């Protein structure tokens, strides 16, 4: 009864190559182990995923043309390819495939890897920092096994890779609560996006302003999971924590704390059922590193000491060195009625799934 | 993040 945790030195090093979050992955197990959490986890190296397994999503020339740069489809303004990639993209696609398969084998009830959750990028385009799509992946490995899937993306941005995967099915519910403003990033999840055809009503989308902080958070997303576990009752979940919405990130939007977060994640935990924990953004690596390990001691029932213990990546703590989040002055701009409006249009369509 | 951010 011991939550899997992902990790390898080499896998950790693959993901401390990329150029925007650089060294992410070191600080956020670092700081996990200076915490002494991986001690109280089954630490499992990640397999990386064969041509086979990403093409469960990926398009064969998406794929092939990805290996070919490494040495179009997106590859280019948020998404460059740099020599290496697709190694980079095969370790993390086969990091969240050897997290599922653990769940799978009963060898765990929650299995843990941060530095997956890709979620933006789709079956042959790159997008939004993603270059490959794990959580689909993730998802795909679990749908072996279970006849029902819950998704559940607490990142920043919405997230329109998983949803799109899935948008005609209703084996799996995609349940997305994001930043919906003109131009912000991807432009799509307003509240009428239900998904399509036989998986109308199975994809679920929370629209949200600038500056929320973590009470309403939570109110709002338990709400929702609420109404969704009643209505579709999953028989496994995939959560992807993206930090972008952790006060003080670089993308500006949210004014969230990893406690408010984290009572989402208990909520969750509670079900009991086997669930996939993933990153994904965060680009505020002190910041994210925070937010993940706070998070992993949630995972573990555990109360973390408040001070920033020494180790490798100490120096980037500063100036208070503690694991606290202080919300930012920003206005909270989610009026109470427009959210009630959001809720019962969620609501209603929920009613139509049986 | 689609351009840069
Ligand atoms: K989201
Ligand atoms: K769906
Ligand atoms: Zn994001």
């Amino acid at each position: 009864l011991v939550p899997v945790y992902i990790y390898s030195p080499e896998y950790v090093s693959m993901c401390d190559s990329l150029a925007k979050i650089p060294k992410r992955a070191s600080m956020v197990h670092s700081l996990i182990e200076a915490y002494a959490l991986h001690k109280q986890m089954r630490i499992v190296k990640p397999k990386v995923a064969s041509m086979e397994e990403m093409a469960t999503f990926h398009t064969d020339a998406y794929l092939q043309h990805l290996q070919k740069v490494s040495q179009e489809y997106g590859l280019g303004y948020d998404c460059p390819a740099t020599e290496g990639i697709f190694d980079y993209a095969a370790a993390i696609g086969g990091a969240t495939i050897t997290a599922a398969q653990c769940l799978i084998d009963g060898m765990c009830k929650v299995a843990i890897n941060w530095s997956g959750g890709w979620h933006h990028a789709k079956k042959d385009e790159a997008s939004g920092f993603c270059y490959l799509n794990d959580a689909v992946l993730g998802i795909l490995r679990l749908r072996r096994k279970f006849e029902r899937i819950l998704y559940v993306d607490l990142d920043l941005h919405h997230g329109d890779g998983v949803e799109d995967a899935f948008s005609f099915t209703s084996k799996v519910m995609t349940v997305s609560l994001h930043k919906f403003s003109p131009g912000f990033f991807p432009g799509t999840g307003d509240v009428s996006d239900v998904g399509l055809g036989k998986g109308r009503y199975y994809s679920v989308n929370v629209p949200i302003q600038d500056g929320i902080q973590d009470e309403k958070y939570y109110q709002i997303c338990e709400s929702v999971l609420k109404e969704v576990y009643q209505a579709f009752n999953p028989k496994a979940v995939v959560l992807q924590l993206g930090a972008d919405t952790i006060a003080g990130d670089p993308m500006c939007s949210f004014n969230m704390t990893p406690v408010g977060i984290g009572k989402c994640l208990k909520y969750i935990l509670q079900w009991q059922l086997a669930t996939l924990i993933l990153g994904g953004g965060g680009y505020n690596l002190a910041n994210t590193a925070r937010c993940w390990t706070y998070l992993t001691g949630v995972i573990l029932g555990k109360t973390l000491s408040s001070e920033i213990p020494d180790h490798e990546f100490f120096t980037a703590y500063g100036p208070d060195y503690v694991l606290e989040i202080t919300p930012s002055c920003r206005p909270d701009r989610n009026e109470p009625h427009r959210i009630q409006q959001i809720l019962n249009y969620i609501k209603g369509n929920l009613k139509h799934v049986v | 993040x689609g351009c840069c951010v």
